[PDB]
DNA sequence: AAAGTGTTAAATTGTGCTATAC
DNA sequence: AGCACAATTTAACACTTT
């Protein structure tokens, strides 16, 4: 998995920053932890998207 | 659920070929308005006189 | 130009079809309003699912069953009139029917 | 009339009731809203590709 | 006029929300919408009076017309929606695929139209690369070898 | 508006000859399937019952012509022939729509490509891809901008 | 009233089944109803064979061939935008 | 209140009410029981007006007899439809999956005219599915609920339009029945009329008045006033009765030929013969209503008579005039004035029994001409009437209803909530009604008549938003169909308690007060001018001799899950509506413990709602186990209840269902007696009390998010049992017989540890992803190995083992324990459907615990996934020690608008521990107000602030100076609410102080195991060869269009061209990527997508030359 | 003066579209 | 359901016979 970049999309994509590269890195649990600086770009909240 | 389903038939998995085949031969059959039909055929086989083409 | 399409396009045209291009691609004239049997689940002849016309359902294998591998290919049975070929080209024949 | 009181002295029924007016009137235009945004977004794709 | 006219409508809607636009992609919409010309008088030149025709083929058809006898045809410019200058494309492939399937297709197949696979939206459904960004030759033809 | 359709069937090498059909085409049957589902439950594509119809009474019309028939049989065989055709190519256009079992409307050809539901809107321009998953997010704020 | 059944006999199925068997399951169903009217509830495969003069291992290989196909472009929930093709595997 | 064994929880309520609430499922029960005819609503009908009713079935058969021929010699009767008993019990319905019924007998007659005949037979109609007592069916073992619809009412409706083009009025009008022909009488542009009968694109009034039969005096006599009646008199230019009658024919049919019999009788077989037009008897009130015609009267005649007729046509020409009154002859006057759509005296409620009538009436009209048909082709003398009927069509439109409907819904059981409210909701989408994409902004909004009928709050939040409501509490349905509200009438100023039931359309006639007004202990207002509202919801201020009719309470406006909020009146609309929203979502928890501070509406709306075994008559209690609780009455017999130890609901939440009582208590009638999934000592608690600070910690509760304490998962505080069931079947196939055994084909003997002798698992057997549950092996009939495996058989010699491996193996991502397993068979006479010889399911449980990306909400709209779990050594505590148990963001608070959850944050701390507000020398001046046994309080008591009239802000205040001291004397929270709280992670305090408090939250049933889905290679489609879609299958996520234009505008090509062929469509490059993954090479270059060339093929065939060229 | 008779405008029908993912 | 738009009619007109 080391240096193997994801693309991370979140409907709907409004702009063209709504699909963003990152690498990943193995983290317990079930939820897909994001940065958050990028929430302004996906126009994402935490409230169960 | 899921509910699989299958077009009855089969899918072999012999690697294709293209050099050794058993030997063919054409006949021609002419239909009633003038057209004329290749078809193959085995060797070992009856040729028969009508083909519906 | 290239009906195997592989990756060679120029263009593409589109264009009326006249009666001549549709018995030109068709393989045959399906001729009765049938499917398949009702026991046997196997499809009948001349009708909308016509091995005959539009390939075989088994790969390598006739309808009869006189010729069942690669070792015959491209050659027609000729008790069957099925022409032994792989078994998706089922989805790329066609067929007509005269009016 | 209108709404004299604030949401932390809390409203009579009355202004209650006529404040729904407003504020499901815009719930619905912003589901309205979202609906027409896409197709126009899809026409300036079209347009200009 | 009608440029700084709808630049500036489109833009007064946009900062009336607090919402900063650059005026230069309201430009690249509004140059899609100027490009057409429609006919007064046909010359002629194969051109049907009130057909609406690129601005470039008809100073192409201008341009041959000095020779063998000269008519010039005859259009002004228009202004023309974004739906239709979106169905009024070249490309029969690309204006099916938006709107009005079936009467795209049938006068695509009257007039024997054909298509040349030269936007991003044919490339797309045809399994191609496009030709915007690292599809272009100049991009993709990069031959490397080490020093 | 006539000097369109006029200069476009003479402009090309078409001809107006292939606008009344005499030949049928049918469509492979790996695009019409008939699927077994578990149970011995089978499923047919909805475009069979159409052609099945169609060379019913194509079929039926080929015999009235031997036996010999007076002109009102023959008119009315003639008559659904075509409405048979028609409901085959574009559904529900001219008339009412031929409906199976359940008062729903058949699918034809035509309904293949148009809508939302085209074949180009839905199978041509976004596909379900491989390699992919979804879930819920929570926050990170321990991570890099790059993680 | 013989080109009329006999043409619903022939060409009224999608899976066309020969008239013989057409006859015997319009038996099968007309003394199924019959028996439905008289007893007040449904009948059984060994109930219905002893009515038919058949083994009830006939009746249930009967009753299996008198299955229509489902259309496969219907749709399936209220959400309209998914049809049953997209269902099957 | 008023109910025996209740929790003694306090109350804020400063005023009482007259009127208590109702049974809150009234509104099924009183619609089924009007439908059988049940001696309840035979009592209940006369107790109220109704001086003959006729049941629901009597309707049917009353407007079905006589059948009668042409020959007119025989005829036809039935007449007093009556039920037998049930043939199964509820319980066992649920077990053996048949479905709750009840025979129906039905007694015909018939009569021969020419030798007279009575043999009146005992004819058994059918097998009826029976309403249980919760108000719900239960089909073929599930459980259904049949759920209320918005239909507009059949009548007359006025409406004026304004056109830009001459800037005049048109007014028009339009008589909708039920089952029948439109016809509008507008006014156009120029100066004419509109009667276009049945939507055909004219019509002038002479053609259709003269063609009724009317002389041209009599048209100038009674329209006399009328100045375009004889301007179109004068421009029509036809004249007669057979004159009018062909271009009537003429424009209808058109092009037939006129006769004498479609002169006379087409008019009289369009709207006046009573098979082709009937509005109902809906429609007859309604007309009769409108126009002023023979109100007194009790006329039941469905057919459009005549008179009404012109009668409308004066009213439009009476209010295209300028006018307010308007007598008609043989009538009162009416007010003349254009109707509304939308107000809730134009729209009518079809509830459960008028949609069984309906499809009853539909079966029965197919049974009808049936009847008639064999009335001809059979031989009298004696022809028994039992030989005519058939009732095939009327039970296959009942099955054909109760299933394969959008109106008969399964239950939404995750709570006794969302059972509860699940029915009493009113949907305006259906058959019958609108749809949901062509619906307007104008059905959506509040209409100011919904007060007291339907919620403004609660609604759906998807495209769903005012076409789905629920009723209101106090709430009552018309025997019509339209929606009552009760309301206390006040003479001179005086408040009585004669409680009238009003409807929306005499609400406006009226003026109705205000519910917190100051009454002064005999009915008169304090105030000489009280709040009010009018006619056409304008709210004035008038004084206090014109008001006539009062509120019985506040919170009439608001739903039964509304009003389960503590300060309401606090929050937005918008966040009200998820909160309540929200509360149907939670998930029932192991433990269930009441909230601390509620309203009054907990206790009502779980001993209502049904999933509370409540004892029936007054009885001691004998023998308590967990299963069962026998009580003995005091007149002789036993009673034992049997409690349902975890079921499986309909969405896979837990059923269990425990006692609270002891084995030698004196309990009464109406008392609890074994609480529910969420439910406490007989009241609802849907979620838990939990220590909050408002604190934005270390940026893990951001934007919305949720931080948590380790304690709730040592301790199980929100710890849920969720219940799987899977289903496998043996059937008989083409080949053979599919058989159920632990004889599987070419698998490993340790994945066969579980399953015992006959298959399946055994009970108690820990599963995981990928194990066997049921051992099944279907023939598999003929195929012909390939070389390799025919040589590798020959090497370790194993046979071919022709049967194929069809077990039933566990979805992805589940595991647990096995509860139970239920295996019908053929072989034992069980009911299976046709050529199945086998039917197993089972039943997988799993102890899921809280984890981060599980979704907790509030009771105020506030809501948010978990986005940390601390440990408790790290988390801010208290000077105590005590730590908090969830820490919410500051940012979410303020503009959101919903600061109720602040206050309910104060009040839950004062509710934890007590307050004792010293009166030693006088009760203080804010406590004025508080009524007695509020001025002490124990720790950990339960409050109840109702919900527009609860604590004010005035005296939250007052109890928070007064909040008793833990262990020690120590005061943690001061007088503003906040406390000092230290640093579990650095140790040193924080530097300013932080609001705590006791929250209540609740677990809502979107769960992260149920989210998450990843796929490498699944299934693909039939067609097309793109891959499945949803959890269900393995499905790819969805790069649709939008995606496209992204990865378009960023210029990646190479991405764009490997999403859209190598992983979906191209047929031969997909498995040439996994074989180069696998060996470690280079992807290849693409083909062609396989979607592409079914387009070249699909354009082929609709006969267009496409063809591909080259260059 | 009637009676058509063809050419020129308001009424009249039909076609197409209406967000995104689970 | 509506919003737009382009194709296809009632009717409104002067012009020319009767
Ligand atoms: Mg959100
Ligand atoms: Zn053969």
């Amino acid at each position: 998995i080391a240096e193997h970049p994801v693309l991370l999309n979140r409907a709907p994509t409004l702009h063209r920053l709504g699909i963003q590269a990152f690498e990943p890195m193995l983290v317990e649990g079930k939820a897909i932890q994001l940065h958050p600086l990028v929430c302004e770009a996906f126009n994402a909240d935490f409230d169960g998207d | 659920r899921v509910l699989r389903g299958s077009r009855l038939g089969a899918v072999s998995y012999e690697t294709d070929r293209n050099h050794d085949l058993a030997p063919r031969q054409i006949a021609r059959y002419r239909t009633d308005n003038g057209e004329e039909f290749e078809v193959p055929f085995a060797d070992d086989a009856e040729i028969p006189g009508t083909w519906l083409c | 130009g290239a009906m195997l399409d592989v990756n060679f396009f120029d263009e593409l045209r589109i264009g009326l079809a006249t009666a001549e291009d549709i018995r030109q691609w068709s393989y045959g004239e399906v001729k009765k309003p049938e499917t398949i049997n009702y026991r046997t689940l196997k499809p009948e002849k001349d009708g909308l699912f016509c091995e005959k016309i539009f390939g075989p359902t088994r790969d390598w294998e006739c309808y009869c069953g006189k010729y069942k591998r690669v070792r015959f290919k491209g050659i027609i049975c000729e008790r069957c009139g099925v022409e032994v070929t792989r078994a998706k080209v089922r989805r790329e024949r066609m067929g007509h029917i005269e009016l | 009339r209108p709404v004299k009181s604030s949401f932390r002295e809390g409203l009579t029924v009355l202004e209650y009731f006529i404040n729904t007016h407003g504020a499901r009137k815009g719930l619905a235009d912003t589901a309205l809203r979202t609906a027409d945004s896409g197709y126009l977004t899809r026409r300036l794709v079209d347009v200009s590709q | 006029e009608v440029q700084i006219h709808l630049v500036r409508e489109v833009q007064e809607v946009y900062r009336a929300q607090g919402v900063s636009i650059h005026d230069k992609h309201i430009e690249v919409i509004v140059r899609q919408m100027l490009r057409r010309v429609t006919i007064i008088d046909s010359g002629s030149t194969e051109f049907l009076p009130g057909s609406l025709i690129d601005r470039a083929e008809f100073e192409a058809e201008n341009r041959r017309v000095v020779a063998e006898g000269g008519e010039p045809a005859a259009g002004r410019p228009v202004l023309m929606g974004i739906t239709k200058a979106s169905l009024a494309t070249d490309s029969w492939l690309s204006a099916a695929s938006f709107q009005e399937t079936t009467r795209v297709l049938t006068d695509a197949a009257i007039n024997c139209r054909s298509d040349k696979l030269n936007g991003l939206k044919e490339n797309v459904i045809i399994g191609k690369l496009i030709p915007a960004g690292t599809g272009i030759n100049r991009y993709r033809n990069i031959a490397v070898q080490p020093t | 508006k006539r000097l369109k359709v006029v200069a476009a069937f003479q402009q090309s090498g078409n001809s107006p000859m292939g606008m009344v059909l005499d030949a049928v085409p049918v469509i492979p049957p790996e695009l019409r399937p008939m699927v077994q589902l578990d149970g011995g439950r089978f499923a047919t594509s909805d475009l069979n019952d159409l052609y099945r119809r169609v060379i019913n009474r194509n079929n039926r019309l080929k015999r009235l012509i031997d036996l010999g028939a007076p002109e009102i049989i023959v008119n009315n065989e003639k008559r659904m022939l075509q409405e048979s055709v028609d409901a085959l190519f574009d559904n529900g256009r001219r008339g009412r729509p031929v409906t199976g079992p359940g008062n729903r409307p058949l699918k034809s050809l035509s309904d293949l490509l148009k809508g939302k539901q085209g074949r180009f809107r839905q199978n041509l321009l976004g596909k379900r891809v491989d390699y992919s998953g979804r879930s819920v997010i929570v926050v990170g704020p321990q991570l890099k901008l790059h993680q | 009233r013989q080109a009329i059944t006999r043409a619903m006999a022939d060409q009224a199925r999608t899976i066309r089944i020969p008239v013989h068997m057409v006859e015997v399951i319009n038996k099968l169903g007309r003394i199924q109803r019959e028996l439905l009217q008289d007893l007040g509830r449904e009948p059984t495969p060994e109930e219905l064979a002893k009515e038919m003069d058949i083994t009830p291992e006939k009746v249930l290989e009967i009753q299996q061939y008198a299955r229509e196909p489902i259309s496969l472009d219907q749709t399936i929930g209220d959400e309209g935008d998914s049809q049953l093709g997209d269902f099957i595997e | 209140n008023s109910v025996p064994g209740a929790p003694n929880r306090v109350s804020f309520a400063k005023l009482r009410e007259p009127l208590e609430v109702p049974g809150l499922l009234d509104v099924q029960t009183d619609s089924f029981e009007w439908l059988i005819g049940s001696p309840r609503w035979r009592e209940s009908a006369a107790e109220r007006g109704d001086v003959n009713p006729v049941g629901g079935l009597e309707e049917v058969l009353y407007e079905l007899s006589p059948i009668e021929d042409f020959s007119g010699s025989m005829s036809l009767s039935f007449s007093d439809p009556r039920f037998d008993d049930v043939k199964a019990p509820v319980d066992e319905c649920k077990d053996k999956d048949m479905t709750y019924a009840a025979p129906l007998f039905v007694t015909a007659e018939f009569i021969n005219n020419n030798t007279g005949e009575i043999k009146s037979q005992t004819v058994f109609m059918g097998d009826f599915p029976m309403m249980t007592e919760k108000g719900t069916f239960i089909i073929n073992g599930t459980e259904r609920v049949v759920v209320s619809q918005l239909v507009r009412s059949p009548g007359v409706y006025f409406d004026e339009t304004i056109d830009k083009s001459t800037d005049k009025t048109l007014h028009s009008v339009k008589v909708i029945p039920s089952r029948g022909a439109w016809l509008e009488f507008d006014v156009d542009k120029r100066d004419t009329v509109g009667v276009r009968i049945d939507r055909k694109r004219r019509q002038p009034v002479t053609v259709l008045l003269k063609a009724l039969g009317w002389t041209s005096e009599q048209i100038v006599e009674r329209f006399g006033f009328s100045e375009i009646m004889r301007s179109t008199l004068e421009k029509d230019n036809t004249v007669g009765t057979d004159e009018a009658l062909l271009d009537i024919y003429r424009k209808l049919r058109p092009g037939e030929p006129p006769t004498k019999e479609s002169a006379q009788t087409l008019l009289e077989n369009l709207f006046f013969k009573e098979k082709r037009y009937d509005l109902a008897r809906v429609g007859r009130y309604k007309v009769n209503k409108k126009l002023g015609l023979h109100v007194g009267e009790p006329i039941t005649s469905s057919t459009l008579t005549e008179e009404d007729v012109v009668a409308t046509i004066e009213y439009l020409v009476r209010l295209h005039e300028g006018q307010t009154t308007m007598t008609v002859p043989g009538g009162v006057e009416v007010p003349v004035e254009t109707d509304d759509i939308d107000h809730f005296g134009n729209r009518r409620l079809r509830t459960v029994g008028e949609l069984i009538q309906n499809q009853i009436r539909v079966g029965m009209s197919r049974m009808e001409r049936v009847v008639r048909e064999r009335m001809t082709t059979q031989d009298v003398e004696a022809i028994t009437p039992q030989t005519l009927i058939n009732i095939r069509p009327v039970v296959a439109a009942i099955k054909e209803f109760f299933g394969t409907s959008q109106l008969s819904q399964f239950m939404d059981q995750n709570n006794p909530l969302s059972g509860l409210t699940h029915k009493r909701r009113l949907s305006a989408l259906g058959p019958g009604g609108l749809s949901r994409e062509r619906a307007g902004l104008e059905v959506r909004d509040v209409h100011p008549s919904h007060y007291g009928r339907m919620c403004p709050i609660e609604t759906p939040e998807g495209p769903n938003i005012g076409l789905i409501g629920s009723l209101s509490v106090y709430a009552r349905v018309n025997p019509f169909g339209f929606i009552e509200t009760p309301y206390r009438k006040v003479v001179d100023g005086v408040v009585s308690d004669e409680i009238v039931y009003l409807t929306a359309d005499e609400e406006d006639r009226h003026v109705v007060a205000q519910a917190n007004s100051p009454i002064d202990a005999d009915g008169r207002f304090v105030e000489p001018r009280v709040l009010v509202r009018r006619k056409a919801g304008e709210v004035e201020y008038v004084p206090s001799s014109e008001v006539d009719y009062m509120d019985v309470s506040p919170r009439q406006m608001v739903s039964v899950a509304t009003a389960m909020i503590p300060f309401l009146e606090h929050d937005d609309a918008n966040r009200a509506l998820m909160g309540a929203n929200m509360q149907r979502q939670a998930v029932p928890l192991v433990r269930s413990e009441a909230p601390l501070v509620g309203t009054g509406m907990e206790l009502r709306a779980a001993i209502d709602a049904g999933d509370v075994v409540v004892a029936e008559e007054s009885g001691v209690i004998e023998e308590v186990s967990a299963d069962y609780i026998t009580v003995m009455h005091d007149n002789g017999t036993r009673r034992t209840y049997r409690m349902r130890k975890f079921a499986r609901s309909n969405h896979g939440t837990c059923a269990n269902q425990c006692p609270i009582v002891d084995a030698g208590d004196r309990v009464e009638a109406g008392q609890v007696i074994a609480d529910g999934p969420c439910t406490d000592d007989g009241e609802m608690a849907l979620g838990k009390n939990l220590l909050v600070a408002i604190m934005p910690w270390e940026g893990h509760n951001y934007e919305d998010a949720i931080i948590l304490s380790n304690r709730l998962v040592e301790e199980d505080v929100l710890t849920s049992i969720h219940i799987e069931e899977h289903e496998i079947d043996a059937r008989d196939t083409k080949l053979g017989a599919e058989e159920i055994t632990r004889d599987i084909p070419n698998i490993s003997d340790e994945v066969l540890a579980d399953l015992d002798e006959r298959g399946i698992v055994r009970i108690g057997a820990e599963v995981r992803d990928g194990d066997i549950l049921v051992g099944k092996v279907t023939p598999k009939g003929e195929t012909e190995l390939t070389p390799e495996e025919r040589l590798l058989r020959a090497i370790f010699g194993e046979k071919a083992r022709e049967v194929r491996d069809t077990s039933l193996k566990v979805p992805h991502g589940e595991s647990g324990k096995v509860i139970g397993i239920r295996v019908f068979s053929r072989e034992d006479e069980d009911e299976l459907p046709a050529g199945v010889n086998e039917l197993v399911r089972v039943y997988v449980a799993q102890k899921r615990k809280i984890s981060d990306g599980d979704k907790l909400a509030g009771r105020h709209g506030n809501k948010g996934v978990i986005g940390k779990i601390l440990p408790v050594e790290d988390m801010p505590f208290l000077a105590d020690g005590t730590p908090v148990d969830i820490i919410l963001n500051t940012h979410g608070v303020p503009r959101r608008m919903n600061i109720g959850q602040i206050l309910e944050t104060h009040l839950g701390w004062c509710a934890h521990s007590g307050w004792k507000v010293d009166a030693a020398k006088g009760v203080p001046d804010w406590a004025a107000r508080l009524p007695d046994e509020l001025l002490e309080a124990q720790p950990n008591a339960i409050v109840s602030t109702p919900v527009f009239d609860g604590a004010q802000e005035a005296e939250l205040q007052g109890l928070l100076s007064c909040t008793l001291p833990n262990r020690d004397g120590d005061v943690l929270v001061d007088a503003d609410g906040k406390a000092m709280l230290f640093d579990g992670r650095s140790g040193e305090p924080f530097p300013y102080p932080v609001t705590v408090g006791y929250m209540y939250i609740m677990k809502l049933h979107h769960l992260v195991d149920d989210k998450i889905h990843a796929r490498s290679t699944g299934p693909y489609s039939m067609i097309t060869q793109q891959p499945l879609g949803g959890k269900a299958q393995f499905g790819g996520q969805r790069f649709g269009e939008m995606e496209c234009w992204a990865m378009q505008a960023y210029g990646a090509a190479y991405t764009l061209q490997e999403l859209l062929t190598i992983k979906s469509d191209d047929t031969v490059g997909r498995v040439k990527v996994y074989e180069a993954i696998v060996k470690g090479e280079n992807i290849p270059e693409p083909g062609i997508p396989e979607s592409f060339k079914v387009l070249l093929k699909e354009l082929q065939s609709l006969c267009l030359n496409v063809e591909v060229l080259s260059s």
